[PDB]
């Protein structure tokens, strides 16, 4: 009973690791969208100013 | 000075500290009551999990029947496979609109079945977490039962 | 199109099939309707000429579940129908999608722009309320959804313990450390993070109808009889308390608001009983008064722009108009039959 | 002397299962 | 059928002639061919592990040495860090339980 | 993810083990009634002496 | 009763008597003690 116990805590930690990796992958793309919008805003701000 | 000992000949047992067979038997009775109570609580939880399994299988049955009903009006070329049951000019436009409409009810019922299956398996993950916590508890409960019974037999 | 005073009916035939969702922008006198077919072109027409101003075309393939014009009229949000479930903001004058976001799984029952802030858009589903911020830079727009925590069915607030990282219980020093509850069977993936107890699947309040305050708050009705505040910025929730004056021997203690429209003195609610109620709301409490009785249950209700004409639509299609300060108050414009003509 | 037999609930997607205790009546103590 | 064909060693009692003492055997089920195959597999696996490598009872945490059961093939309780190692130790301890029960059941039959 | 990986390593090193201890002059309050050995710690007898 | 053999399992960090990084090869001089009773012995030193 004590050795069927530490088998699967590791799987739970791997599960949270997978969820965090997926969240990181999505948030990098969202940061890329925001950076692209900021980059186009700089040049349009300068031209229109 | 000195701490409470139970070996040294200079030490004499206090008369209240004198452990007898009646004390040991009452202690084993209280331990057995604790064992039976913990086992009864877990078995009640497992019975609730079994009835929950029956309920979620019935809900998946209803969703699969609704899936067949919406697939009856669905064109074959945009079919999505049925989740398995658990065991204990104008006319073409709105025709294809009906096709993709039944496609997304198909996807919604498949995702709902997936959610129910995942949540039931996760309910089993809960109660298996409460299983090996108490399995490790009752195995030592039998171990200390043997220790007290050895103390019962000798004393 | 039915004129109220002259009772004239004019038909604008959708030449390609049955009309889908319907919306109007009154300050521009434009009528945007979706067509329920393969290409959900939002036909924006101008009234009374019935002239097709524009067709809005997206990536959608059926329809839009809801269309909602902004109070300024320069923007039109569309919550799309099956299968995309895309919320898209349209500059319908230029037919340009400023932003779009797909949310498969949640079904918006009502959406509404904030009348004083076109950047705030509320979407109410049977299970969640979401406030959407349209965040713009230069020409790019994006949707930032903000789901709002809803109270339980008794109105209480659930304190969500971190399921993945439970707090430190006293370690039983023989039987292993206290693990997260989905460990000891171990479904590896997003199932462990969506993992919740089915014995602790506490139901939430069902949001039926939301309307906007002049102060950017949200009046939300529940099928449990509750009325909820949601601030459009802080998203705070506080359940209203009914001022129960001790009037005994009446079974009207439960009122489920089918729809809620704001009035200058409170909220006009409608029940399944066929009764329109006046909810006079003070800071954290409300009083219910009997405002109107109708033979059939009320489905939809709306105000006129001058807030003197009150459109009340029943479930069978009967249309009544309550004119404020004029006798008779209630006038039946449409008498509804079963509609299913067989012979 | 059996109070409740061992019942095993199985998962659907996974092979994870739980077995109940073979409950007997408590001892005369 | 379900009670009696399953038990290779049937649940039996032994009563003293004059003492009210009852000794019961371990009611084994039929030791499966799968169980004997994993017995032999882990036996040669731990034997070649010991050969590649070439202790008190409480560091092991077992008193199965009191019944003549070979527990030198048990991995250390401080080294069971991996899932395969803990599963291997689980099935080793199941076999060791059967071996202790076999020793007692031989004495019971005597 | 960093704290989760550190917890993963620490929990993989923290093994639930069983150790045999005789009751030779053992001083454990509530040893007989309740099962909990959370107060039980293995020390030398010379420390107590 | 002291001579009786019992099972008192403990965790990894419940072992305060560690010799050369391991639990030693003899339990003759070892002693399972209550955690709060060991602090009471140390506090009574300062009290005295």
């Amino acid at each position: 009973s004590n050795l069927a116990f530490s088998l699967l805590l590791d799987e739970e930690l791997s599960s949270r690791e997978k969820f965090l990796n997926n969240y990181l992958t999505r948030k990098q793309h969202e940061k890329s969208q925001t950076s692209e919008a900021v980059r186009k805003s700089r040049e349009d701000l300068d031209v229109c100013k | 000075g000195d701490f409470n000992l139970k070996t040294a000949p200079d030490y004499k047992i206090p008369e209240h500290m004198r452990i007898n067979a009646a004390k040991k038997e009452e202690e084993l009775g209280h331990l057995d009551s604790l064992v039976h109570g913990n086992k009864r609580h877990m078995n009640k939880c497992i019975l609730s999990l079994r009835d929950l399994k029956v309920a979620v299988v019935e809900e998946i049955q209803c969703l699969v029947q609704e899936l067949k009903n919406i697939q009856s009006t669905l064109h074959i070329s945009k079919h999505i496979p049925i989740p398995k049951i658990p065991q204990i000019d104008v006319e073409l436009e709105i025709m294809k609109r009906d096709e993709i409409k039944h496609v997304y009810m198909q996807q919604y019922l498949v995702n709902r079945i997936k959610e129910l299956v995942v949540t039931f398996d996760a309910e089993l993950r809960l109660l298996r977490h409460q299983k090996l916590k108490l399995d490790t508890q009752m195995k030592l409960s039998d171990l200390h039962h043997v220790t007290l019974f050895q103390e019962i037999l000798l004393l | 199109f039915i004129n109220i005073e002259t009772k004239k009916k004019t038909v604008l035939q959708c030449s390609n099939g049955i009309v889908g969702v319907m919306a109007t922008n009154i300050p521009c006198e434009v009528v945007a309707f979706s067509d329920r077919k393969l290409k959900p072109l939002i036909y924006v027409y101008s009234f009374p000429g019935l002239t097709r101003r524009t067709k809005l075309k997206g990536n959608i393939l059926l329809d839009y579940t809801l269309l909602s014009f902004s109070y300024c009229g320069t923007y039109l949000a569309s919550y799309s129908s099956l299968p995309e479930f895309e919320l898209a903001l349209w500059n319908w004058e230029s037919s340009i999608i400023l932003c779009k976001k797909s949310q498969p799984g949640m079904d918006v029952n009502q959406m509404s722009f904030n009348p004083m802030n076109w950047r705030q858009l509320c979407l109410s589903s049977p299970s969640t309320v979401s406030v959407w911020t349209i965040e713009r830079s230069n020409q790019e727009h994006c949707f930032r959804a903000r789901s709002v925590k809803l109270p339980l069915e008794d109105g209480s607030f659930f304190n969500e313990t971190d399921v993945v990282f439970p707090q430190s219980l006293p370690k039983d020093l023989i039987y292993g450390p206290v693990l997260p509850l989905s460990a000891i069977a171990g479904l590896v993936g997003k199932e462990a993070e969506t993992f919740r107890p089915k014995d602790d699947l506490y139901p939430l309040l069902h949001p039926t109808m939301h309307c906007w305050t002049p102060t950017s708050d949200l009046y939300i009705g529940c099928e449990e009889g509750h009325l909820l505040m949601i601030n459009g910025d802080t998203l705070q929730v506080t359940v209203l308390n009914k001022i129960e004056e001790e009037s005994p021997l009446d079974r009207r203690n439960f009122i489920s608001p089918v729809t809620l429209v704001y009035q200058k003195e409170g909220v006009l609610a409608s029940g399944i009983d066929g009764f329109v109620y006046s909810f006079i709301i003070k800071d954290r409490s409300y009083m219910i008064e009997d405002f109107l009785e109708i033979e059939r249950p009320v489905e939809h209700m709306t105000f006129s722009p001058n807030y003197t004409v009150l459109l009340i639509q029943t479930d069978k299609g009967s249309v009544y108009i309550y004119t404020f300060g004029k006798e008779p108050t209630l006038n039946k414009v449409l008498d509804a039959c079963d509609g299913k003509f067989q012979a | 002397p059996l109070e409740s037999d061992t019942i095993v609930v199985h998962a659907i997607l996974s092979d994870h299962k739980i077995s109940s205790y073979r409950l007997v009546q408590p001892s005369k103590y | 059928e379900e009670c009696w064909n399953s038990m290779a060693v049937k649940g039996r009692a032994l009563k003293c002639f004059h003492i009210p003492c009852v000794v019961e055997n371990f009611p084994m089920k039929a030791r499966t061919v799968e169980e004997l195959k994993e017995l032999e597999r882990v036996l040669q696996q731990k034997k070649i592990e010991a050969e590649c490598l070439k202790l008190p009872n409480y560091l092991l945490g077992s008193l199965s040495t009191d019944f003549g059961v070979d527990t030198s093939l048990l991995s250390s309780q401080l080294e069971l860090h991996s899932r395969e190692e803990k599963i291997n130790q689980i099935i080793l301890l199941k076999d060791i339980i059967y071996k202790v029960k076999t020793v007692f059941n031989n004495e019971f039959d005597a | 993810l960093i704290l989760l990986q550190e917890e993963k390593v620490r929990f993989q090193l923290n093994l639930t083990i069983q150790i045999l201890l005789k009751q030779g002059q053992v001083e454990l309050e509530n040893f007989q009634l309740v099962l909990e050995y959370s107060d039980a710690i293995l020390i030398n007898k010379n420390i107590i002496e | 009763l002291n001579e009786l053999l019992v099972v008192i399992p403990l965790k990894l960090h419940q072992i305060e008597y560690v010799v050369f990084g391991e639990i030693p090869s003899d339990l003759s001089g070892t002693l399972v003690f209550s955690n709060h009773a060991l602090r009471r012995l140390q506090e009574r030193i300062h009290e005295l």
